[PDB]
């Protein structure tokens, strides 16, 4: 009987539908911080409802979350290579009409990389919100690293998303296309420094020189963002220099 | 009835890319791997969902003069990239303080050119496939 909501469309249905289908699916007692509900058409034919939590599991990178179902008859609740791990958090239904039931897939493959990319217009959507930024990047912002760490096609994007406290952005963390827009033309380089913490880094004499050219310089103390810099090289064509290789 | 195209594709990419070209200048040497699928099946029609992966080697120079060395990595060239989806991943080979003018060059004048065939392999791949 039950008409499925995600086969519904997506401009037709209330917050509160969606909060409800949520809450059925994963027993949050929150309403989820953000939906991204789409069809893809033509060669490649599926819809997919997908929520993205206000905060981390418990046992996000420790200790189901997508129902897989293909032409509306429900298969799987335990597919990998429908997500990457980076994205183990987000929450959902994916309905294929092609995919072949009883299983290097092809189908499995462009649906993944499908939803990888909606997922990030999703995290674009969020950034452009102050409130809701703040709870996903707390929450998220290592799984946002990790993809970095390893999404070729996708790391650029996905580093629209970093936040950095800087020499200039003290108080609050920085954006780097907000830290590119504060670059004096003649500036070619982002540059950054890597430390055990903030504390020392915010005092390293290394500072005096960029400081001395009024050059932003970015404070990473952490391994993850010192790879996840070095595996990205630039950013919006401007080359990620760490000043204490010398 | 469907068939493998990653052997026509792989000899389309071999012309269309070596010799591409941007006193500051550098071109496409070669096509050192070209990885992924790229079929043309019948499926209602002669769809084709390929994907694939592919690095160029590059040779070029900037200033008398210093030449350089270097590779082009594009993670994925696929039947749905827009012209803003290809990704390059520009590598200057054992690079110096001096060769900080080789990626700029190949950013300004090579990429574009990058995109534009990436862009126009889809239409040929069918136009040569599919619609026969």
């Amino acid at each position: 009987p039950t008409k499925p909501l995600w086969t519904r469309n997506p401009s037709d249905i209330t917050q509160e539908e969606y909060n409800a289908f949520y809450k059925s699916i994963s027993n949050d007692w929150e309403d989820p911080l953000y939906v991204k509900h789409f069809s893809v058409e033509g060669q490649l034919e599926f819809r997919a409802i997908l929520f993205i939590p206000k905060r981390a599991p418990f046992d996000l990178f420790e200790s189901n979350n997508i129902k897989l179902y293909v032409r509306r008859v429900f298969i799987t609740d335990e597919a990998e290579d429908l997500i990457p791990e980076w994205l183990s958090f987000v929450k959902g239904v994916v309905d294929s009409e092609d995919l072949p039931l009883n299983l290097q897939n092809k189908i499995m493959k462009v649906i993944r990389k499908n939803i990888v990319k909606k997922l990030i217009e999703a995290f674009n959507e969020i950034a452009e919100d102050s409130e809701q930024f703040e709870k996903f990047y707390s929450a998220f912002s290592k799984n946002i690293k990790l993809g970095v760490h390893e999404d070729t096609q996708n790391r650029a994007a996905l580093a629209k998303l970093l936040r950095y406290n800087s020499t200039k952005s003290v108080d609050e963390l920085t954006s780097l296309t907000d830290y590119v827009t504060r670059m004096p033309e003649h500036q070619k380089n982002i540059y950054y420094i890597t430390g055990e913490s903030l504390k020392s880094v915010e005092k390293s004499p290394f500072l005096d020189a960029l400081k001395a050219k009024n050059f932003e310089v970015l404070f990473l103390t952490d391994p993850i963002d010192e790879y996840a810099f070095t595996q990205l090289k630039e950013f919006e064509g401007k080359t990620l220099v760490d000043i204490t290789k010398d | 009835v469907d068939k493998n195209c990653i052997g026509w594709a792989k000899e389309y990419f071999k012309q269309k890319i070596v010799g591409v070209e941007a006193k500051k200048y550098a071109k496409i040497k070669s096509v050192s791997s070209i990885e992924g699928d790229c079929e043309v099946n019948q499926r209602g029609k002669v769809i084709s969902l390929f994907d694939l992966k592919i690095t160029v080697l590059i040779e070029g120079h900037v200033d008398s003069a210093l030449p350089f060395e270097g590779s082009i990595n594009v993670p994925e060239v696929a039947f749905d990239s827009e012209a803003s989806s290809y990704q390059f991943d520009i590598s200057i080979f054992k690079e110096t303080s001096e060769l900080s003018e080789a990626k700029p060059l190949i950013r300004s004048e090579l990429l574009p050119k990058l995109r534009q065939i990436f862009q126009q392999f889809g239409k040929d791949l069918l136009a040569t496939h599919g619609n026969d």
